């Protein structure tokens, strides 16, 4: 399925995975598009911190759901 | 009056690059990137909005949430500041060719970077990697058994094969007999043990058959994973290594940001940059190497803090809970830097800011891109949160 | 009943305590640890003797020990559940970080509090426009609520 990964900057990019990816896999996703470590990175879905060890379906993140992804964290 | 009497040297020096871009990061902050501010206040309004309270005064509550946001404030994304510096130095249709080349893995002694580094202006793209072993284990069943559902990143010890469940779900052979995973499986049966870590040093193997079994276990999946690839990208740096006259006289100069630690603005405002700078092409390069071959902990501790830390936390950056206990690995990638296009580049950022965001002094610049950030993530509030 | 990691973890909290901080397990659980940490020298919780619990959990020592403060504290990293923003950066928790460790950290905290995000944490928004008061509210806090408290 595809998903939406959107930062600040309003830039978007396209994603494909499935359901059993794990946020690990998907922050390694964005590193082969963006060149950003997957220690580098929050992603964010309605407003809900997705920890590395769960599952896009644990979320229940479905086709052309929109991830936020944070670039400035403190704490 | 000395404006039309003189002029200057027309030729572009690396160092002229080096100094406008830390010039400009340091003043202007996330405006170097080149986003209008009310972007900013837009996306921002929509990750925010859950945050405003829903009763009372709409307008108060919402000038509330504008006025503690930070999102004018630059990323202290590694990753994220290295895609910066080389849109502002290679522009972005270099940048993007950059960003497609091959990371090299960093040698025993670094030779393969020394030997990289022509006497041109040069851009370093660093990426470091960490080792994410497996570090718990699990006595399963193979009726029980499923990759699929299981966890990942993990052994899992069967009566008759042992097996990692790699991060992507891959099962992957340990090379054990199932003569000796029926030993390990049938000796491991106190409950707390069905499901523990591999490396407990608190386990004597002389104590018992299930403590014998487990450091045996342990002893295999160390020797085996060593032939495995679980490298996961943790750090990202840039190095700025400008045309010199002489070998004897070549400088670098590494540019970072720092997950929840420090900007690119605070690495320049403390001059670190500068400080690095002071070890040479060598010396930095062989305690980069260093990072990547020792298997001490307090030697990478140490080394990691003198590199990456911010300015001043060099002896505190990697103690406690930041003890570096995983290896490490060093890649990098190398390009030609053009000083008249960077500048260029520089110059135009600068002609974005001081048309759009005017102002007497930097620190009012940002003031008022900030203001027009806050203004329109308060249109986009006051829109979102008419609806109850 | 425990594995001998827990059981040695626990013996040295008791017999090298860390400096300035009071760990002991629980008479009813094993797993349960009341935590003093006293306020750092020339922080505002000076003076102050703030109590925490400690439980491992089931996975410990493949999990990371839960914390929470159970004195009141005006501190940018703690929220009013009193959890704590730790956390090893840039890697994750492993079996080579033990208990002594956690407690180590928070007591840095206490000298050295790192930002927070302003948004759902107003203590860190004073910290940061307005330090000096903030200062002088942890130090009201510290006196009414970790003081004479043991």
């Amino acid at each position: 399925m595809q998903i939406f990964v959107k930062t600040l900057t309003g830039k978007t990019i396209t994603l494909e995975v499935e359901p059993s990816d794990t946020i690990e896999n998907v922050k390694a996703k964005i590193q082969d598009k963006e060149g950003i470590p997957p220690d580098q990175q929050r992603l964010i879905f309605a407003g809900k911190q997705l920890e590395d060890g769960r599952t896009l379906s644990d979320y229940n993140i479905q086709k052309e759901s929109t991830l936020h992804l944070v670039l400035r964290l403190r704490g | 009056p000395l404006g039309s009497m003189t002029t200057s040297k027309l030729e572009k020096t690396g160092l002229h690059v080096h100094e406008k871009i830390k010039h400009m990061v340091k003043n202007y902050g996330t405006m170097i990137t080149g986003i209008p501010a009310e972007i900013l206040g837009q996306n921002e309004a929509e990750i925010s909005v859950g945050y405003v309270k829903k009763m009372g005064n709409m307008k108060e509550n919402i000038a509330e949430v504008v006025r503690k946001s930070e999102m004018t404030q630059p990323t202290n994304s590694a990753g994220k500041a290295s895609n910066e510096v080389c849109d502002l130095l290679l522009g972005t249709e270099g940048a993007s060719e950059f960003e497609k080349s091959s990371y090299q893995v960093l040698s025993g002694d670094g030779s393969n970077l020394k030997g990289s580094l022509p006497n041109k202006n040069l851009l370093v793209r660093v990426e470091m990697d960490r080792f994410n072993a497996p570090q718990k284990y699990q006595k399963i069943k193979r009726e029980e058994f499923n990759p699929e559902t299981a966890e990942k990143n993990k052994i899992y010890l069967l009566e008759d094969q042992l097996v990692y469940l790699d991060i992507f779900g891959k099962v992957i052979d340990l090379g054990q007999t199932s003569d000796t995973c029926h030993r390990l499986f049938n000796a491991i049966t106190t409950p707390f043990y069905q499901n523990y870590i591999l490396y407990d040093e608190y386990i004597d193997p002389e104590e018992s058959a299930e403590e014998a079994a487990m450091f045996e276990m342990g002893e295999i999946v160390k020797a085996k994973m060593k032939n495995i690839d679980c490298w996961t990208a943790t750090h990202s740096f840039t190095i700025f290594v400008p045309e010199s006259d002489s070998e004897d006289t070549r400088t670098l100069y590494p540019y970072q940001a720092y997950w929840t630690s420090h900007t690119l603005q605070q690495w320049f405002s403390g001059d670190k940059d500068e400080k690095l700078s002071r070890l040479g092409i060598d010396g930095y390069i062989e305690k980069l190497a260093l990072l990547g071959t020792t298997t001490d902990s307090k030697i990478r501790s140490s080394i990691y803090g003198e590199l990456f830390s911010p300015p001043g936390k060099e002896h505190v950056f990697c103690t406690g809970m930041n003890e570096k206990f995983s290896p490490l690995r060093v890649k990098f990638k190398v390009t030609e830097v053009n000083p008249e296009i960077a500048l260029q580049n520089l110059e135009e950022v600068q002609e974005f800011i001081d048309t759009n965001y005017p102002g007497e002094n930097a620190k009012d610049q940002c003031e008022l891109y900030k203001i027009k950030a806050q203004e329109a993530m308060t249109k986009q509030l006051e829109m979102r949160l008419l609806i109850e | 009943g425990l594995p001998r990691r827990i059981i040695k973890e626990t013996q040295r909290l008791l017999a090298e305590p860390v400096p300035g901080i009071k760990a002991e397990p629980d008479e009813s659980n094993a797993r349960y640890f009341h935590v003093v940490i006293a306020g750092p020298q020339d922080s505002p919780f000076e003076g102050g003797t703030f109590k925490l619990e400690l439980f491992l959990p089931e996975e410990y020592p493949m999990a990371a020990p839960k914390v929470r403060f159970m004195t009141k504290i005006y501190h940018p990293n703690v929220d009013k559940l009193g959890r704590i923003c730790l956390d090893i950066l840039k890697d994750k928790w492993s079996p080579a970080l033990q208990i002594r460790t956690v407690l180590l950290s928070i007591q840095a905290l206490l000298s050295a509090p790192n930002p927070d995000d302003p948004l759902a944490n107003d203590v860190a928004e004073q910290w940061k426009t307005n330090e000096a008061q903030a200062i002088e509210t942890a130090r009201a806090w510290t006196r009414l609520y970790a003081m004479n408290n043991i």
